């Protein structure tokens, strides 16, 4: 069974059903996407520091 | 006959004679036909029902936009 668009509401039912489908989607990509990014931007971190000290070992007296 | 009788009898309060109706079919031509076309079944709603192997069966919204052409 299908009812024609003109006689059905058509930006009400997104809106009923978005904290459902929110939810959903957040929740299937915390771990694959996050904790890898995370650990990603930690090494970023780690480098700055490595070089920031190089800087001064190497060339400051 | 009797059966027209009643049946118009229900419908319309009365019996419409033969005349009547010959003398008002008569003076429908091809511009009133294009009008009450053009005020109930241009751009309207349809409804369907269908049975058997409808793998081909085309889509409610291609049945409802064929109501109208772009051409012209
Ligand atoms: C870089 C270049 C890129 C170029 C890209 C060009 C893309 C254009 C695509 C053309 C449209 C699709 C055609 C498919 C038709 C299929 C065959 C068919 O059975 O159709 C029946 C259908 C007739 O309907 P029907 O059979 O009565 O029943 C319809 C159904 O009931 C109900 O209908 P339906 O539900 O079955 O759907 C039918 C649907 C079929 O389509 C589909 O189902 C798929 C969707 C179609 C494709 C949509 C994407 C196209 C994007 C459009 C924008 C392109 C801009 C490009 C500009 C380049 C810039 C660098 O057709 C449409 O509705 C198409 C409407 C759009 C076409 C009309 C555009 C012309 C406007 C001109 C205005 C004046 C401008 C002058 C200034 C110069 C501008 C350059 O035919 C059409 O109406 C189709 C269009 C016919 C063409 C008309 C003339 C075009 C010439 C325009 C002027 C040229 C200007 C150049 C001068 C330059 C001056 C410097």
């Amino acid at each position: 069974q299908t009812i024609s668009p003109y006689q059905l509401k058509f930006i009400y039912p997104f809106w009923h059903t978005f904290f459902a489908r929110c939810w959903c989607k957040c929740s299937a990509y915390a771990w694959p996407w996050v904790w890898p990014g995370l650990i990603t931007f930690g090494l970023v971190k780690k480098m700055n520091h490595d070089v920031e000290e190089d800087i001064r070992d190497h060339y400051w007296y | 006959v009797a059966e027209d009788i009643g049946r118009q009898m229900l419908a319309y309060g009365r019996r419409m004679p033969l005349a009547e109706f010959l003398k008002r079919l008569e003076v429908i031509d091809a511009e009133e036909v294009k009008r009450v076309a053009w005020k109930y079944l241009h751009d309207a709603e349809v409804a369907v029902a269908g049975l058997g192997p409808l793998f081909g069966m085309p889509q409610l919204i291609n049945l409802r936009r064929a109501t109208f052409w772009l051409r012209y």
